[PDB]
RNA sequence: CCUCUGGCAUGUUGGAACAAUGUAGGUAAGGGAAGUCGGCAAGCCGGAUCCGUAACUUCGGGAUAAGGAUUGGCUCUAAGG
RNA sequence: UUGUGGCGGCCAAGCGUUCAUAGCGACGUCGCUUUUUGAUCCUUCGAUGUCGGCUCUUCCUAUCAUUGUGAAGCAGAAUUCA
RNA sequence: GAUGAUGUGUUGUUGCCAUGGUAAUCCUGCUCAGUACGAGAGGAACCGCAGGUUCAGACAUUUGGUGUAUGUGCUUGGCUGAGGAGCCAAUGGGGCGAAGCUACCAUCUGUGGGAUUAUGACUGAACGCCUCUAAGUCAGAAUCCCGCCCAGGCGGAACGAUA
RNA sequence: CUGCUUCUGGGUCGGGGUUUCGUACGUAGCAGAGCAGCUGCUGCGAUCUAUUGAAAGUCAGCCCUCGACACAAGGGUUUGU
RNA sequence: GAAACUGCGAAUGGCUCAUUAAAUCAGUUAUGGUUCCUUUGGUCGCUCGUACUUGGAUAACUGUGGUAAUUCUAGAGCUAA
RNA sequence: UCGCACGCCCGGCGGCGACGACCCAUUCGAACGUCUGCCCUAUCAACUUUCGAUGGUAGUCGCCGUGCCUACCAUGGUGACCACGGGUGACGGGGAAUCAGGGUUCGAUUCCGGAGAGGGAGCCUGAGAAACGGCUACCACAUCCAAGGAAGGCAGCAGGCG
């Protein structure tokens, strides 16, 4: 019901994040954005709980040369949550997940943000801990 | 929130429920097994000087 | 409001203020302010720096029925001393029929 | 780079301001060439000591290949005439 | 100037299971445009700086989307034509 | 963009609006609703609600940058006999940094009317009936114009003080 | 855009408030790897502990002062319905 | 005599043969280089300094419960070795 | 500390036991030690070392001996008699098949010894465990859920997929 407050993005088109799943990808470089319309010479970037294209740039071979939707965990650019604190996560990081919500992944490494879990309710549910 | 309550001198309980937070800071804030005074519960609540002894969490 | 203790210094973060940090492994760490943050991620001890909380306290700086029970109760021990007589004339005449 | 002997008055002018645009220095969160014809420019590495060093080859090289660790101050000890 | 390029009409053989014209449209035919290339050489040879890209404003409509609409071989969803 | 000019007797305060400019945009999620429609498979809308893209205007509490308060510590080479206190090395270097600037890299805000276009209709002839049109009449839109907002005319007004 | 004698006003200095950095010089210490000179003592010794959230800066465009100190009734040029 | 505290067992047994090439394992000797519940047999007034029975907790149990859920267990109250 | 029968001196002596114990035996052993013994490969000829390799001294630790570890010294140890390395579709052995005499092949398999409970690691109690029909992590897999958490380990007997 409550959609997903404006939170600081800064992973723009062309970066690696921590693959943090369980399939064997260990790199996601971001190749654009879902969602995003931009301007002229806008960088499409995402931030937590935005889902994602990507393509595994480093790990299993039948995980690369194809592109794959993902969506992002953590970042390290401090985000502004509405209650008044500035978090930001120690790297970046992302799984593997179809267009339907559900991962490809079993098992998330680490800690899941909340701006993420409470959007992608799959997500939430392998999340270790919560932001 | 439950309050299980319990007269040792002749050794016997019941168990009452409050849901306002006014009357419950008068717990709030210390540790297990400190002396807080009852005083401030309500109507029947003069002169009962009370021990706080621990109990269960939201998932028990 | 939660008013939550920075874990580098340990002063007291208002709700406004401060910054929050989260590692891989969980461990949610608070921050006042970027002094503090610089301090925590270059990995400095607070025990070494004088201006925290964790120094000041390491230097220690600063500063049968009740009635019936108490009716046996309170019995005068007179009393008890002529029981322990009948109590005697009860065992030393139930041990002459021992012997007998 | 700093100083002593020696030399000089900032290189054909001064004063008051610290706007734009420059020229010359710098610094930048998160990303890291997505900019552009092209990593242009900037940046990274950098000395020394102890390790370690591949393919190839005219056997000489490559080679400081690459990749690591250490480096301050103070107090000693040992050895070198 | 408009061959050529682009765009749009008219007439109706036929396509569209049926049915010319929902959407198309043969043979023919009428036009518009200067975002193509030709044609000409009037201007410029006592020099109007000759490709692209970046930056930036403004304009056209021959509309891709958005607002309101009319039409379908429009049930809804999608999509075509206006 | 910045002074200023004419006269209004000179000056000052408070204003008016002639005129120019003009601005907001599009989308997603919840609900409607697995409902209308449909054999199914699928599958919307109107009013509401919560957010977002692009845009415009700001602003500094908080977060980030900067940082020569050359503010405070640490520190290399040298120099003042040494300490202390300091200086030079075209800002010596590096932490951390107040104020000020500043960033969708933080935060706030972004509007209402009128005649109408296309179109759908009303009464109603032409043309005994019919007809949205001929006379008359209604709804009508990211358009147009005005508002809101920016500037304020060789354009005015009110009011004070007038050596 | 402001200020410039109602015993009032601004201005300088001082004081507090705020804040930044991080604990000053001196002194003391049977704290200090150790070393040296005298027979347990005295000197050298980076660093540490206490004094000490100390010291230092803080409006030049920060906040209150009612403490001190002087200043402030002025100068010049034009304007008439 | 249910329940519960205490003692004991749960390191045997059963399965499989992945690893391991002087390792395992096999014959051989050593432990004068070590431990060893148990079972049996020795020692068990050898010491020269309230004992007619010393203490206070705890389980079962009564009672009040919490958790979505576990062979989760919380606060109270009695009581033995 | 506990139980059964119960007597004798004029309160004190006493019976049969049961349990529990320091230490020495004994038993079940375990544990490192000594000698000798194993398939294939030289398209593995030098290996081992300040990252203990082989020794000496003194300690730590252990239940003990021991470079097992630490400090200081010595420069050693193994190898053409195959060291070292690699392979094993290799647990070793008692044994099994075939067989004149020799051999060659097999031995996961019920007896003995060892190793291991998905893979490594670490520990509690206990005399005995680096136990897994114990616990704690990480890795891999995987069950319930109200999404806050919980619990697990068939190479034990059946049984299931693969
Ligand atoms: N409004 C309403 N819906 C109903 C009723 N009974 C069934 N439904 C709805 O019918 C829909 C389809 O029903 P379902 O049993 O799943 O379909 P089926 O299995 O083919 O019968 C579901 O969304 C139900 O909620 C009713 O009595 N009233
Ligand atoms: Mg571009
Ligand atoms: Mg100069
Ligand atoms: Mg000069
Ligand atoms: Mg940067
Ligand atoms: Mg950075
Ligand atoms: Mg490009
Ligand atoms: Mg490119
Ligand atoms: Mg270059
Ligand atoms: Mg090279
Ligand atoms: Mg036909
Ligand atoms: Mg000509
Ligand atoms: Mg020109
Ligand atoms: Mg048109
Ligand atoms: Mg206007
Ligand atoms: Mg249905
Ligand atoms: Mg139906
Ligand atoms: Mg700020
Ligand atoms: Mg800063
Ligand atoms: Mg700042
Ligand atoms: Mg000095
Ligand atoms: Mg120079
Ligand atoms: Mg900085
Ligand atoms: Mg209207
Ligand atoms: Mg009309
Ligand atoms: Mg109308
Ligand atoms: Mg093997
Ligand atoms: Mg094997
Ligand atoms: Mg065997
Ligand atoms: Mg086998
Ligand atoms: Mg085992
Ligand atoms: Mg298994
Ligand atoms: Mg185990
Ligand atoms: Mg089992
Ligand atoms: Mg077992
Ligand atoms: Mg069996």
């Amino acid at each position: 019901s409550g959609a997903k407050f404006r939170i600081s993005l800064g992973l723009p088109v062309g970066a690696v994040i921590n693959c943090a799943d369980n399939t064997g990808a260990k790199n996601l470089y971001i190749i654009s954005v879902k969602g995003i319309k931009g301007r002229l010479n806008r960088l499409p970037a995402a931030g937590v709980g935005d889902m994602v294209m990507a393509t595994v740039k480093k790990g299993k071979p039948e995980l690369r040369k194809k592109v794959h939707p993902a969506v992002v965990i953590r970042q390290r650019k401090s985000y502004r949550r509405k209650d008044g604190v500035f978090l930001y996560f120690e790297d970046n990081a992302g799984v593997i997940v179809n267009n339907k919500g559900e991962m490809k992944g079993s098992a998330i490494t680490g800690p899941v943000a909340k701006e993420c879990a409470d959007l992608w309710p799959r997500i939430a549910s392998n999340a270790g801990s919560i932001a | 929130m439950k309050l299980n309550i319990s007269f040792p001198a002749t050794g016997c309980q019941k168990l009452i429920e409050v849901d306002d937070e006014r009357k419950l800071r008068t717990f709030y804030e210390k540790r297990m097994a400190t002396e807080v005074a009852a005083d401030a519960l309500g109507e029947e609540w003069k002169g009962y000087v009370v021990r706080i002894s621990g109990g269960n969490d939201k998932q028990g | 409001m939660k008013v939550e203790l920075c874990s580098f210094s340990g002063y007291k973060i208002y709700p406004g203020h401060g910054r929050r940090y989260a590692r891989t492994d969980g461990k949610v760490f608070q921050f006042l302010n970027a002094k503090c943050e610089s301090a925590f991620l270059s990995k400095r001890n607070p025990r070494q720096i004088n201006w925290t909380v964790l120094y000041r306290r390491k230097h220690k700086k600063g500063q049968a029925s009740l009635a019936d029970i108490m009716a046996k109760r309170n019995q005068k021990p007179e009393v008890r001393k002529a029981q322990r007589e009948q109590a005697i004339r009860a065992a030393k005449e139930a041990k002459k029929a021992k012997q007998a």
